[PDB]
């Protein structure tokens, strides 16, 4: 039951975040004024990890530096960090092959794709996995699933329709749809290979992706054997179902509580909002995980760190978090928005449902609505932004600018409009 | 009983035939006269209705 | 002060932190026990040479622990007590090393005016004493506790989460000559299951049990005789932190009707630090337990809290293992257990 | 004939005066009853939406329907067995769920109407005029009154508001909705929920269906919700001859809390809800229901968990009782919004003698 | 012809003219020129005039109450269904008649409702009303053991004026600051108050500080009294503790100044709850508990 190793699939979903991920690594970016890797690490610790393995390729030096700086580098940690360095750009099959070549895989190894933070206890899950394994010899891997918000409507990228059994908790079919976004395929598929064996058929769609996998020693060998499987969800699970190796079982764990992985931008925002509220049961910033953090709890879901300065007569709405070393002026209307560490806010600024990253200067008499500002990117005087406007690294938005709905701004100093240099594109300036 | 929309009885007490001030009464009604008044009002309303569709149709005053 | 000095000498600190953060450890008593164990480990293993330096180190450790978890008061308290125990011994030693008059046990003017031994064993003994104290509280309460409740009187019970309060009730109920009717308030988002359990226990004990919803407190208040709190932490001026949900309103009601409000906890739960802010010490619960769905629940921001704070004006009695005390007197008890400099770390 | 005896759970020691038992699943009855009454009774017994205001209206509607369907026998006159039928209906209602003050008033009105027209007139002419009259009455004393109340409230509300609300009172819902839509002010609505009926939840849902900024709380969570917040509104059932607020469950405590924390409470009532019956406590006459409401373990109404509790009869000496209607203190509410615009609650029966 | 001008006309006189009565008289005068036979030409105009007056108000409340009372009276008048001339004449008569009545009412109050102070009962007086002063002076006239305690009123040094008024009567007096008012309740028997208006709820609309006094009285169980001439019933509801239709600012937080200019903007009008009143002395019989509300109901028939 004890002694379990962890392999984390990092630097995999780059260019999916279309403006960012070009200069700095994907996972190093802060969720709520603190890096995304830390949460994942915490989760792993909670689960039960004895050795840490990270897959790095895109900007690996920075990752290494971070690791060196991190708390787990010191000898007090039960798990040590040793990174896998591989050639640039490869699929999860190739990575698996590489891992196999090296050879550290023992027993029930943990494989996590992307970064996930959830509240559910893992020991029970592990126990369940063990018991099910003890049933039959040819058991493969565990999948995590959670109940969705009644009806699906905000899910377009990965709205997977899971046909499931109640007695064994096993997947029957996996399919992706663009149905709510584009009315071309509003569609359902069922295969007849497992009809006269299961009987209890339950057709469901409202289940959210987690992508946390508890895997046996068979999986890397399987990957080595069948080199056609580049992905792990679309081709692999389906293959397993359609009897690639005959007489084999897979898991689909069902939980009533919240569990969602990071995937896009709106989804990320939603996750952040959830974190801000009391959705996750023990996951709160006021506990202080990074040790340098000095967060404290206040009334009406408001987070305040130490050395946070806010001026008199500023009406605040609901759910606000402020990072350390902030100076905010007078006459501000703040509603459902997070302000980063050491940010300098001017005077008379109306904010609604927005997001502000680490060290950003917001200019006087500006309106920000449902838009994101990345690290070290500054807003000037009189800037009016609409819903879902992503701003990249070090973008200097100077005096007087207006940007419409869903305008993406580049991060590296290419194809998308508005650049890192002085003034965003209303008058042509840049490289 | 009265409030909004419902038909209610009137008789002209005092008229200022110079600028526009009209005095109206409900209790003065000559007994059953109320019913007659109501009928008259209804008739007037019907007449108005009659000369509304034609005004909109032929586009004339 | 970082954890650079303690890595191979003491390792359990990290484990303690883990227990605190993800709530693997439950019940204040257990936390206290853990703290005691940690202290013992520190004592048995580490090296000192000097005494003041050691004291400073201990203080630093305490501070670190506090920083790791603020809602664990018992942990802090125990440490403070240990420090106090050390301090007196140190003071005694100094007098022999050098080789005084006082009106009472402690003097105010001594602060204004200018003022190797086997202390380790004494320190060790202190821990044991503390453990012993923790072990039995109910035995030192029941001699005072089963004197207040009378025949044909009605009790009202907010917070059934505490293990001591139930025991106290049971001891009273044991007596054949005494008969009382029990009204139990539920506490919806945090106390419900616990309340139910308490009710079941009462039923088992063969007493008249009345399960009352949180709304039906007002109608029965003309018959209510006494009020008992299931508090978790005691403080300086009198104010107390209660073991989750449905305490404040009931207390207010009692105050309005001039119903006597009792409190049973213990001196290990008693803290020498002041509760200056309600927002700082009181921790909030979870939104997920109240209402299903997530997408419409972004609009529906729900407010729910674990712990509850009650002002010292409503509560009048604090019966502990030593005896019956008041909110106007309990400060002195704390002083008798924790010294003057040991308050700030 | 009906059904008698057989009651679930313990009868308890205290609070035993009113009916708490009965037909839940129908078995053998008199073969003359119009089914609409039965259906209504079935609804009322297992209702989670209604709260003082709509019930009476529903009853009136039912009565109207009955009148429409009513046919005079060839032998006996229009009123001979009609009274008996009415009595039977009343008995059925009582068996299902005890009669309210509004319902009593309605019954009285019906009786008066019956007395007014003596058996001499033909069938199709009498009931034509009766139904119209009743409709007119309904239009007058109910809807119009409500509208008036709403308008009064409109002028009474100032600038910058933060309100804590409770109940499934329709008038309050109307008010809040009005505030949200047509006034366009800075309104914040905080909702309090109760265990016996999910009224708060319903209110929240309604608010959502409009698009209002909503905080959601309970009876326990009140010490932290204040720590900016000013107005408190409650829904009343009936005001007695004493002047005390004879209303639903969790109101009185809230009022007390409001009183404690500076700012007073405002309650709304209709100009027909007033009663001549004298009582000063909840012990006198109370709406008591079966302990089946206090079985579900949080979250939602339909969940059914095999947790810790699930027995009542087998348990030795265990009393699980809950109350629905309460009597709040007189001095605590300051504002009363009735048919005569504005007034104090200490007036008691100023409209009762006025009729 | 103007009502505002008429109102202005009285300044240095007063002290018996019940301002509202004067207002009523002015209204009557305004009416009896442009033919009160027609209701179309007249009532609307009267309403407009009242609105104008309201708009022009610096710091007065009772005017509205007076005007609405007048309106009510007018309404009552034309229920006899006789003739337009005689009724009009009667209405015209009823203006000066109303003024005449006030004096009689005052007399009634000063002869019947003065029995509260008899056995050397020490009185705490705040809020300037003419009726209370009349009661005091006419008690002195009657000769009775009595003592006076004065709380310092500060709108524009009215306390001093009050003191001076007291002086021209022969009676020992002392000055008390409304901060040390909590310290002295021991020797002082009963608290008496003059009001600007009586609310729909029952409570009292008054001056610079009364609520605190009421609270103190409640604490001490020494009864709180209000003496007013019975015509100060306005259709106004103070729903919360700190709300009234006020001309002045309701607790305005002024910006950071340096030369000490904006400071004196403290609450000059305060409201107390309905439960605080023990006895309300009025000319239309000794009535208190829920009498004002009843009167209002009678007036509006609702």
């Amino acid at each position: 039951e004890d002694r379990l190793q962890a392999v984390v699939l990092t630097d995999s979903y780059e260019t999916r975040f279309m403006p960012l991920t070009a200069v700095k690594p994907r996972c190093l970016l802060p969720l709520a004024n603190v890096p995304l890797i830390e949460y994942t690490l915490e989760f792993l610790a909670k689960a039960g990890v004895h050795e840490v393995f990270l897959i790095c390729s895109s900007h690996a030096n920075q990752i290494n530096d971070y690791i060196e700086n991190s708390k787990w580098n010191l000898p007090w940690s039960p798990f040590k960090i040793t990174t896998i360095m591989s050639p640039e750009a490869r699929c999860t099959g190739d990575v698996m092959r590489d891992l196999d070549n090296r050879g550290i895989i023992t027993g029930d190894f943990i494989l996590v794709s992307g970064d996930v933070l959830t509240n559910i206890d893992f020991s029970k899950m592990l126990e369940f996995h063990k018991k099910m394994h003890l049933q039959d010899k040819d058991h493969i891997s565990t999948m995590c699933l959670s109940k969705a918000s009644t009806y699906p409507k905000t899910r377009t990228i990965e709205p997977a329709a899971f046909v499931l059994d109640k007695s064994t908790s096993r997947c029957i079919y996996y399919q992706d749809l663009p149905l709510p976004s584009s009315r071309e395929k509003t569609s359902i598929q069922i295969d007849p290979e497992l009809l006269d064996n299961v009987d209890e058929f339950v057709i469901r769609n409202d289940l959210i992706d987690c992508r946390i996998d508890i895997c046996t020693s068979h999986v890397p060998l399987i990957f080595q054997e069948n080199f056609d499987y580049q992905s792990l969800r679309t081709d692999f699970v389906k293959g397993v179902i359609s009897s690639d190796i005959l007489g084999k079982h897979i898991y689909a764990y069902l939980t009533d509580e919240y569990a969602v992985r990071v995937e896009s931008w709106q989804t990320y925002d939603t996750i952040s909002q959830d974190f801000l509220g009391r959705w996750c049961y023990p996951l709160v910033l006021d506990s202080n995980i990074q040790d340098d953090q000095t967060y404290s709890y206040e009334s009406r879901h408001i987070y305040k760190e130490k050395d946070v300065v806010l001026a008199q007569s500023c009406k605040i709405g609901k759910c606000t978090a402020i990072g350390s070393g902030t100076k905010i002026g007078e006459g501000t209307k703040i509603e459902n928005s997070v302000i980063g560490r050491n940010c300098q806010i001017g005077e008379n600024i109306r904010i609604k449902n927005s997001f502000i990253w680490d060290d950003c200067i917001i200019g006087n008499n500006s309106i920000i609505d449902h838009s994101l500002i990345a690290s070290n990117a500054t807003l000037g005087s009189n800037v009016r932004l609409n819903d879902g406007c992503i701003i990249g690294f070090n973008v200097k938005i100077d005096d007087n600018m207006d940007l419409d709905r869903n305008t993406k701004i580049s991060a590296s100093p290419q194809d998308l409009d508005d650049q890192t240099l002085a003034v965003s594109i209303v008058g042509d300036k840049g490289v | 009983l009265i409030r909004v929309g419902k038909n209610d009885v009137a008789v002209v007490l005092r008229v200022d035939k110079e600028k526009g001030y009209i005095d109206l009464s409900k209790r003065r009604v000559s007994s059953e006269d109320i019913i007659k008044c109501e009928e008259k009002y209804q008739k007037s309303k019907t007449v108005h209705s009659i000369l509304r569709y034609c005004a909109e149709k032929f586009q004339i005053p | 002060h970082p954890n650079a000095a303690t890595s191979d000498v003491n390792v359990t600190i990290d484990t303690f932190v883990a227990k605190l953060k993800r709530r693997q450890v439950q019940g204040s008593y257990a936390i206290a026990l853990e703290t005691l164990q940690l202290l013992m480990r520190f004592i048995s293993a580490a090296r000192w040479n000097h005494v003041n330096d050691l004291i400073e180190q201990i203080r630093d450790l305490g501070n670190s622990l506090e920083k790791a978890h603020p809602t664990a008061f018992s942990c802090g308290n125990v440490i403070r007590r240990i420090l106090a125990v050390l301090r007196d011994e140190v003071e005694e030693d100094t007098m022999s090393t050098t080789v005084v008059a006082e009106p009472l046990i402690s003097s105010m003017f001594n602060l204004l005016q200018k003022p190797k031994t086997d202390y380790r064993q004494v320190a060790i003994q202190g821990i044991k004493d503390l453990i012993d104290e923790i072990k039995n509280i109910d035995e030192g309460i029941q001699q005072i506790a089963i004197d207040l409740i009378h025949d044909h009187e009605i009790l009202l019970t907010p917070t059934p989460d505490s293990k001591t309060v139930l025991k106290f009730l049971i001891t009273a109920r044991e007596r054949s000559n005494r008969t009382f009717t029990v009204l139990v308030t539920e506490g919806f988002p945090n106390n419900t299951k616990n309340a139910h359990e308490f009710a079941k226990k009462l039923a088992q004990h063969n007493i008249e049990t009345l399960v009352v919803p949180d709304s039906a407190v007002f109608a029965l208040m003309s018959r209510v005789g006494k009020v008992i709190i299931g508090t978790k932490a005691v403080f300086v001026n009198g104010g107390t932190i209660s073991s989750n949900s449905g305490v404040s309103s009931v207390c207010e009601c009692a105050r309005e009707f001039r119903t006597p409000v009792f409190a049973v906890a213990g001196l290990y739960k008693l803290s020498p630090l002041y509760p200056f802010d309600v927002e700082k010490f009181v921790e909030f619960g979870g939104s997920q337990r109240i209402l299903p769905r997530m997408d419409p629940r972004k609009r529906l921001d729900t407010v729910n809290q674990i712990t509850d704070y009650v002002p010292p004006e409503n509560i009048d009695i604090y019966i502990t293992n030593v005896g019956g005390f008041n909110p106007s007197f309990i400060y002195r008890i704390a002083w008798d257990n924790y010294k003057q400099i040991d308050v700030h770390l | 004939p009906g059904i008698s005896s057989v009651i679930p759970t313990v009868l308890e020691q205290s609070f035993d005066n009113s009916s708490l038992i009965s037909v839940k699943e129908l078995l053998l009855n008199k073969d003359l009853i119009h089914p609409s009454i039965l259906l209504l009774t079935s609804h009322l017994a297992h209702y989670k939406i209604v709260g003082s205001i709509p019930r009476c209206i529903a009853m009136l509607e039912v009565f109207q329907i009955v009148i429409k369907d009513y046919q005079t026998p060839k032998g006996t006159t229009l009123s001979r067995n009609l009274t008996s039928y009415l009595s039977h209906q009343i008995d059925l209602l009582k068996k299902a769920r005890p009669l309210s003050v509004t319902m009593g008033n309605a019954i009285r009105w019906l009786k008066q109407e019956i007395s007014l027209i003596d058996p001499s007139t033909p069938d199709k002419a009498a009931k034509k005029d009766l139904c119209e009259k009743i409709g007119q009455f309904a239009k007058e004393k109910i809807e119009l009154a409500d509208q008036l109340i709403i308008d009064n409230a409109s002028t009474q509300i100032e600038e910058s508001t933060t309100i804590v609300t409770y109940g499934s009172s329709k008038v309050l819902t109307e008010l809040l909705l009005h505030n949200a839509i047509s006034l366009k002010k800075n309104i914040k609505v905080i909702v309090v929920d109760s265990r016996p009926l999910f009224e708060g939840r319903k209110m929240a849902e309604t608010l959502r269906n409009a698009g209002v900024n909503v905080m959601y709380a309970l009876i326990t969570s009140l010490d932290t919700i204040f720590n900016d917040v000013d107005y408190v509104f409650l829904g009343a059932h009936s005001i007695l001859s004493n002047g005390f607020l004879y209303s639903r469950a969790g109101t009185a405590m809230l009022a007390m809390s409001a009183k404690r924390r500076n700012i007073p409470v405002l309650v709304c009532c209709e100009s027909l809800k007033f009663s001549q019956r004298v009582q000063l406590d909840s012990v006198t006459f109370n709406e008591l229901a079966d302990p089946n409401d206090l079985v579900n373990i949080d979250y939602e109404n339909p969940v059914e968990r095999r947790g810790n509790k699930g027995a009542l009869l087998n348990q030795f000496i265990k009393e699980r009782k809950f109350e629905k209607k309460k009597l709040a203190m007189e001095n605590k509410p300051k504002g009363n919004k009735i048919g005569g615009k504005k007034g104090s609650e200490g007036e008691s029966k100023d409209a009762s003698n006025e009729e | 012809f103007n009502i505002t001008e008429t109102y202005l006309r009285f300044l240095e006189e007063d002290t018996e003219m019940t301002m509202p009565i004067a207002a009523i008289e002015a209204l009557v005068t305004l009416l009896r020129i442009k033919t009160p036979e027609t209701a179309a030409e007249m009532i609307n105009t009267i309403k407009s005039s009242t609105e104008e007056l309201i708009k022009s108000i610096p710091n007065s409340v009772s005017l509205r109450a007076g005007c609405d009372i007048f309106m009510r009276f007018v309404l009552r008048n034309l229920h006899l269904y006789g003739d337009w001339e005689n009724c009009k004449q009667h209405l015209i008569e009823n203006g000066q008649l109303f003024v005449s009545r006030a004096k009689k009412s005052r007399n009634k109050i000063a002869e019947i409702g003065v029995d509260f102070i008899a056995d050397d009962d020490i009185i705490l007086v705040h809020g300037y009303s003419r009726a209370v002063f009349s009661l005091l002076n006419h008690a002195a006239n009657k000769f009775i053991r009595f003592r006076c305690v004065v709380t310092e009123s500060r709108p524009s040094k009215q306390g001093n004026q009050l003191y001076t008024l007291l002086e021209q009567k022969g009676i020992p007096v002392t000055l008390i600051v409304d901060s040390a008012v909590g310290a002295v309740i021991d020797k002082v028997d009963k608290v008496f108050v003059g009001a600007e208006g009586v609310a729909e709820s029952g409570g009292i609309i008054n001056l610079v500080g009364t609520y605190s006094v009421g609270v103190l009285a409640h604490n001490a169980r020494k009864p709180f009294y209000v003496v007013t001439e019975s015509h100060k019933f306005v259709r106004m509801f103070p729903l919360s503790s700190d709300d009234l239709p006020m001309a002045g600012p309701p607790l305005d937080f002024t910006r950071r100044t340096d030369d000490l200019e904006d400071a004196l903007r403290g609450p000059t009008i305060d409201y107390t709850a309905q439960e605080y009143i023990t006895a309300l002395i009025t000319d239309l019989g000794v009535l208190t508990p829920s009498a004002v509300s009843e009167e209002l109901i009678k007036m509006w028939y609702d």
